[PDB]
């Protein structure tokens, strides 16, 4: 009391009440994104301190924009981020799953049960569920060259069914599949460019098997040179082409006016040497990351050539990959093997802007998207929707197993776990039962968002699954139950496996905390 | 009303804000109370069943942990006696690497018993001398309890079983997997006639799947990207430089001074030709990959791309040395074509992606190598941090086993036997120091009790049964965790062990800290600033 | 690569350095815990010049903190960005100098300079090739001026041909906080002249008259004055810390800026940085000497210095060399020579 142990202002809480409070906070976090799930899901608008707004349906984004400061609640944000990083789809199912796991075992915690029994039960249940998912998933060994594209198209269509571009999904899915059939063996995401141009309808978006990029700042003379070519050769450069000092360290000392004139002529001779070396290689289009002067612009205009400067590095690498040359930092050897080759080059007007198009390359490992919308958040949400489909297609190319969506696999796992629980005695039975009952929050949320009676549909689904109907889920349009494997609602098994592992890990971590201490400041 | 003005002398010359405590009632007992509070803070995180704890520091950083040293580091303690206890625990962590909670528990018990010894009538010097005598007797007794010395420290199946006990108390439910991983990583690098160095085990954390997807790699992984357009190699000769991959210049200021036009035309071509000659000379030795610790110039990169040389750069001054050790290469401060002896060799070098993270991997087909890496996968940063702490505990246990091979039973058997034999010794000491000695023995019962209190059972029955079964002559009987009713089990048969050296140092440091706290008589404190 | 170590002495020096390091750390991405979370690797091309990298990834400043009173270190440790420093680099005494030059230079400093010299040895042992030192202090105090000057002399003895730069605050024209300020300033300029390559004199009133009139809102304490000084120092040292179109260490600025070795005093400026050899310095010294003589003629407060060991002729030599400095500065204008003493007598006969 004269001298205290810790610094003044340290806040400590311990016992059952703090665990119950943590479980309560997780419910609020899950409620924040509860009604964004399914074909009938809405979306949220968030405004920050500066005034900019953002409209989203993606769970990870919404959780990121919320300034959560509760230590127990931050875990649900972390698991959503991890799920987004790994598979790219399913960042709301995991949150609801974790919250339901906590809420179903809250009453047992209230009775005074040791949390390690709960943790053991969760670990056993998760292992059993993952093994069942790996067992019952459908795969084809040597499917086809055409039955291997249709599967990816179905996966993309399912991935787009709850987004802003749902009505045009059949139009978009196709495109994204093509996008990932050109991306080599590493499938780098930087090889796909996304360009967003204001004005236009959503059906005016396009995919170019080639490259396209915006017009750069230009000097006088740019409007006096041709703007269409048929078989051009492209020179990609990393050299600054303008009249300038040779080096910052340079210094010139001279004694006669004749040598003064010679020095004056030397710079022009150097610049013209570079320009003639570029010209004699046969190139018709030149691109450079470094500035191009007005003298070079007029020189190229006088010989019917096209030039661009300050091109972004990503666009230049993309052009290299599409056309097949190499970036040159020197002009002393511009051979035929270091130049690109396209089939059409053009500059076109797209809704108030000018865009350069290189098209007609069949050896291209690159595609580019042009998205047409009506407002900034519209194209941003379109791009966010397309990213999920891209990631799903990449994951589906490697491992190709598919399970049915709509809640079929949730109910199958719930039935399996309930059948397993009756075998073992003790509190393990009750805990496995709670875990099994927590798995049917997905079909219930689908029905609730749609606007049905969830109790009747859940009873019918339970009866259908217990009898026999492995792939039976909810039909939203017909307001009933239906086979979701013949209605083509497919999704890779990695999504469910990762979601279960992450949700179980978060629940186990949150349950095992005894007390919380906060230091001042 | 009236006031009590002050006392003449030292009370009137003292500055404002300073404090002065003197005597037993104002100094000793308050210190004992503070130490008891500190011990009760961390008692609950002891054993396999101890619960996790969550701490937020003054920078709003989050820790979820069970380790006692980390908890004490993240807290902000103010009382000096608790500071002494914390420093003792930190010294134990630095010296051995495991057993930083035994120190706190034992010191708290010792001070708690010394309080009642002083209350009954004994003086501080007698308590101190009894504590030293008991500590010496305990150190004498301890070597006789040793069982099951380690046999072979380069056998994977024995090392995996030896390290399981040290991780069971941190990651209960995942001890086998982590134990096997750490065993492989440690057995990889132990050198012959070798000190085992701890630095040579690296940990890389990548957000992603569950813990069960973690792995061990014989080589290195960096979270970087390749500078050039070559991306993979299949048989790598490696040249390493500590200087920038660029044309090197004078230290004193230098200017290029030209007087005629021809020099002005020829300067740039001269520089380019020189740079090309240097790169081609480097490439002609057979090097496929160049690693540098500084800037890379554009022209140098262009010529590296021309000659198909993989170029990687990293700026740590420490990752470079560890890579040099890994591949057997020697760093070079000049940009010259290296000699064969300075060639590093690597089986594979490639750029890969794991769960949104791009990495560069230097990989060996060798089984030993020079260093190894552990790649951890988890759904949350805090979980991976806790797993890293468990890995550090396991590696330190392996190092201690390298230093000394003797094991003692765990789960409270050693403490019960020590208490029994110390009480038996103390019953034969005529004098006032016998009481202190007996108290010392009783202080050893705080370790089993805590375990039982964490397991959800009654400590009194467990202690009574342990005493009853030790009276018969079973020195390897301790607490049974699996049972829901109190029970006892043979620890040697079940493979629950702990190192001799850790127990030795823990007892020594705990007794030293307790005696040092007891020696202080009066405290003078300046005003906080 | 060509490391520089930084030394702060006194209350004012500590206050200025605590913000100098704060405004540097945010530029390089360092955190108050010592870790790094920057984005562009251009910040790491010249990181080693000011930070030493420890095992585990931490970065610690190459700084030594010195004072004769433990008051300011407690604030520095308890303040912001005060936990990245090495805990072994704090050197302090127990009494303090009490604004006496002689006590700082002879009595209390002599028993503590050895600790500073043993710390700088260990900080220099860890750098591949050091190039110089940075010092921050004051001319109106006891610990800042006398002890700082003694430290400068000792460093110059131990490290012969390494550069040395100082950032010294100077007494204000119309207000003097301390009664004995002219004595301390005059006795410290004498040994600042011959033991430094450049000095960056900073005035309190001149920079203090910016927050009221230019910043449009203030009734401040030393606070924002200190932050402005730190911003000026960062703008000075950006060339050392960062690469640009033309990078140049402080020697490469001095060689272009300092033609004559003994005229190496500057006056800064700031326009959001300007550094100038404006001869308006000759106006400042002309004032200080004007005060010094005015007191020395009366032998005021002299017994406070003589009792510590100094002699009476040290003041005479200091004032003589101050006059020499003033005349050397004056010989560069040839326009102030027009203001010679007006003739008062009437003897203007044959010759
Ligand atoms: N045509 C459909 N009929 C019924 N359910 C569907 C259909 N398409 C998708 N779903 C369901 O929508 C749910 C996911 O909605 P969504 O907002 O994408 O959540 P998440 O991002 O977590 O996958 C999945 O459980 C899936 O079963
Ligand atoms: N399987 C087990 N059953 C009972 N006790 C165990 C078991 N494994 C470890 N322990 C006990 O855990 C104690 C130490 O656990 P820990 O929390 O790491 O404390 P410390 O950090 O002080 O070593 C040891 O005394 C050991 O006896
Ligand atoms: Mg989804
Ligand atoms: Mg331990």
């Amino acid at each position: 009391t004269p001298v205290i142990l810790l610094k003044e202002g340290t806040d400590s809480s311990q016992g059952i009440p703090q665990l119950v409070s943590n479980i309560s906070a997780c419910q609020v976090i899950a409620e924040a994104v509860r009604t964004t799930l399914g074909p009938r899901g809405m979306d949220k608008l968030i405004v920050d301190g500066r005034g900019k707004a953002t409209i989203s349906n993606d769970g990870a984004t919404i959780l990121k924009l919320l300034d959560v400061v509760h230590p127990a609640a931050k875990t649900l944000v972390d698991i959503a981020k991890s799920q987004d990083a790994e598979v790219g789809d399913g960042t709301t199912s995991v949150t609801l799953l974790a919250a339901e796991f906590l809420k179903q075992v809250k009453p047992y915690v209230e009775e005074g049960l040791h949390p390690q029994i709960i943790i053991r039960a969760f670990r056993t249940a998760t292992q059993l569920a993952v093994n069942k998912i790996k067992e019952i998933a459908v795969t084809v060994k040597k499917a086809d060259k055409v039955e291997q594209r249709k599967l990816l198209e179905k996966c993309a269509m399912t991935a787009l069914s709850s987004k802003l571009i749902s009505q045009q999904k059949a139009f978009f899915a196709k495109m994204v599949v093509d996008a990932v059939m050109m991306l080599d063996d590493l499938l780098q995401l930087k090889m796909i460019g996304i360009k967003k141009v204001q004005g236009g309808a959503l059906e005016d978006s396009q995919l170019v098997a080639g490259v396209a990029f915006k017009k750069t700042f230009s000097y006088a003379g740019f409007e006096m040179q041709p703007k269409k070519y048929h078989n051009p050769k492209i020179a990609l450069l990393n050299v600054e082409l303008e009249l300038k000092a040779e080096k910052d360290n340079a210094e010139i000392r001279v004694h006669t006016v004749e040598d003064y004139q010679a020095i004056v002529d030397a710079e022009w001779n150097i610049l013209y040497d570079k320009l003639e070396k570029i010209h004699h290689s046969g190139a018709k289009v030149v691109l450079s990351k470094l500035p191009i002067g007005d003298v070079a612009t007029q020189y190229f205009a006088d010989r019917d050539m096209f030039c661009a400067g300050r091109v972004p590095e990503e666009d230049l690498k993309r052009t290299m990959m599409a056309c097949g040359g190499s970036i040159q930092t020197s002009v002393n050897a511009l051979s035929a093997d270091v130049l690109g080759r396209c089939q059409v080059f053009e500059e076109t007007q797209i809704g108030g802007e000018r865009y350069n198009f290189f098209t007609g390359c069949p050896k291209a490992k690159t595609c580019t998207f042009i998205l047409r919308g009506g407002a900034e958040q519209f194209m941003e949400e379109t791009e966010r929707s397309l990213h999920d489909a891209i990631m799903i297609v990449r994951r589906a190319i490697k491992n190709d197993s598919v399970v049915a969506g709509g809640g079929a696999i949730e109910m199958e796992l719930s039935k399996y776990l309930r059948d397993y629980s009756r075998t073992i005695p003790g509190k393990q039975q009750l805990l496995i039962g709670a875990y099994a009952k927590a798995l049917e929050i997905i079909p219930r949320q689908l029905c609730d968002n749609a606007g049905f009676d969830a109790t009747n549909i859940l009873n019918k689904l339970r009866a259908r699954h217990a009898q026999g109907g492995t792939w039976y889920g909810v039909d939203i349009n017909n307001e009933d139950i239906a086979d979701n494997f013949e209605a083509f609602v497919w999704e890779p098994a990695m999504v469910r496996i990762n979601a279960l592992t992450a949700a179980s890990e978060a629940a186990c971590l949150i349950v095992s905390v005894d007390e919380t201490i906060k230091n001042p400041r | 009303a009236l006031h009590v003005p002050k006392a003449p002398g030292f009370a009137q010359m003292l500055k404002e804000g300073a404090k002065h405590f003197s005597g037993l009632e104002e100094a000793v007992y308050r210190n004992i109370q503070a130490c008891k509070e500190l011990a009760q803070t961390t008692r609950t995180a002891y054993g396999p069943n101890g619960m996790n704890k969550m701490v937020i520091n003054h920078l709003e950083k989050l820790f979820v942990t069970n380790d006692a040293a980390t908890i004490l580091r993240e807290l902000e303690v103010q009382h000096p006696a608790a500071k002494m206890i914390v420093m003792a625990s930190h010294m134990q962590e630095q010296e051995v690497g495991d057993g930083t909670n035994f120190v706190l528990v034992f010191a708290g018990a010792l001070l708690e018993l010394a309080e009642e010894l002083l209350r009954i009538g004994l003086s501080v010097s007698e308590v101190i001398e009894g504590y030293e005598i008991a500590c010496r007797k305990a150190h004498e007794i301890l070597p006789n309890l040793v069982c099951c010395s380690a046999k072979n420290l380069r056998d994977i199946d024995e090392v995996s079983s030896l390290l399981r006990t040290s991780i069971m108390s941190k990651q209960y439910g995942n001890e086998v997997f982590l134990a096997k991983l750490i065993a492989q990583a440690c057995v990889s690098i132990f050198p012959d006639s070798g000190h085992f160095n701890v630095d040579n085990i690296r940990v890389c954390k990548i957000l992603g799947s569950g813990i069960s997807s973690s792995s061990v790699l014989h080589g290195m992984v960096f979270k970087k990207e390749t500078e050039g357009d070559v991306t993979s190699v299949k048989d790598a000769k490696i040249a390493v430089y500590s200087c920038p991959f660029d044309g090197m210049i004078t230290e004193t200021k230098g200017t290029v001074l030209i007087k005629t036009a021809e020099e002005l035309m020829n300067f740039s071509k001269g520089e380019e030709n020189l740079m090309d000659a240097q790169v081609k000379a480097i490439a002609d030795t057979g090097a496929n990959v160049v690693v540098t610790g500084g800037k890379v110039a554009d022209m140098a990169l262009h010529y590296a791309n021309k000659y198909n040389i993989m170029l990687v750069r990293l700026n740590s001054k420490w990752d470079l040395r560890r890579l040099c050790k890994t591949v057997g290469a020697t760093a070079l401060p000049r940009l010259t074509p290296p000699v064969l002896e300075e060639m590093g060799h690597c089986d594979s070098v490639y750029l890969s992606e794991v769960g949104d993270t791009q990495v560069v991997v230097f990989k060996h087909e060798k089984e030993d190598g020079a260093i190894s890496t552990i790649v951890l996968r988890g759904s949350t940063d805090n979980l991976m941090d806790d797993i890293e702490r468990a890995v550090d505990d396991g590696v330190n246990t392996f190092k201690v086993l390298t230093r000394d091979k003797r094991l003692v039973p765990g789960g409270g058997a050693t403490e019960i036997e020590l208490a029994k034999q110390i009480t038996s010794y103390g019953e034969t000491c005529p004098g006032l120091e016998q009481y202190a000695i007996k108290k010392f023995a009783e202080a050893f019962e705080a370790i089993p009790r805590a375990l039982a209190e964490n397991s959800g059972v009654k400590a009194n029955e467990v202690i009574s049964k342990l005493y009853a079964v030790h009276q018969e002559g079973n020195k390897n009987v301790g607490l049974d965790i699996e049972a829901e009713v109190p029970a006892v089990k043979d620890m040697l048969e079940a493979g629950i062990l702990d190192t001799y050296l850790g127990k030795y140092w823990a007892i020594k440091l705990a007794t030293n800290a307790a005696v040092t706290v007891l020696r202080v008589d009066q405290i003078i404190m300046a005003k906080p600033a | 690569m060509r490391e520089i170590v930084h030394i702060q002495a006194g209350q004012c020096g500590n206050q200025i350095g605590a913000k100098f390091w704060e405004v540097i750390s945010d530029e390089h991405g360092i955190d108050p815990t010592g870790t790094y979370h920057g984005d562009s690797d251009l910040q790491l091309d010249r990181i080693s010049v000011y930070y030493n990298e420890a095992t585990g990834g931490k970065y610690v400043p190459r700084a030594i903190l010195v004072d004769l009173e433990p008051g300011t270190m407690d604030s520095v440790r308890s303040g912001p960005f005060g936990q990245i420093f090495r805990p072994d680099n704090f050197v302090f005494g127990q009494s303090g100098a009490g604004n006496n030059w002689a006590k700082g230079h002879y009595t209390e400093g002599a028993e503590l300079v050895d600790s500073v010299l043993d710390v700088v040895r260990k900080e220099a042992e860890s750098c591949d090739c050091l190039q110089g030192f940075q010092l921050t202090h004051s001319l109106g105090g006891g610990t800042g001026s006398g002890m700082g000057t003694l430290l400068i002399s000792k460093i110059r003895e131990e490290y012969p041909d390494r550069i040395m730069n100082t950032f010294s605050v100077v007494p204000s024209p119309k207000v003097s906080d301390t009664v004995v300020e002219p004595y301390n300033a005059t006795l410290s300029v004498h040994q600042l002249v011959e033991n430094t390559d450049e000095t960056y004199c900073i005035d309190n009133e001149a920079l203090y008259d910016i927050c009221f009139r230019t910043l449009k809102l203030t009734t401040p304490t030393y606070g924002d004055l200190n932050h402005l000084v730190s911003a000026t120092m960062s703008g000075v040292t950006t060339c050392l810390r960062f690469p640009g179109q033309l990078n140049a260490d402080l020697r490469k600025l001095a060689v272009n800026m300092v033609p004559f070795p003994r005229l190496h005093f500057f006056m800064p400026g700031f326009a959001p940085t300007f550094i100038g050899n404006s001869t308006a310095i000759q106006e400042l010294f002309k004032r200080i000497s004007e005060q010094f003589t005015a007191m020395f003629r009366r032998k005021a407060f002299l017994h406070w210095y003589t009792g510590e060991g100094m002699d009476e002729m040290e003041f005479t030599e200091a004032e003589s060399n101050m006059n020499d400095l003033v005349s050397e500065y004056q010989q560069y204008q040839d326009a102030t020579a027009e203001e010679e003493e007006d003739f008062g007598e009437e003897a203007e006969e044959e010759a």
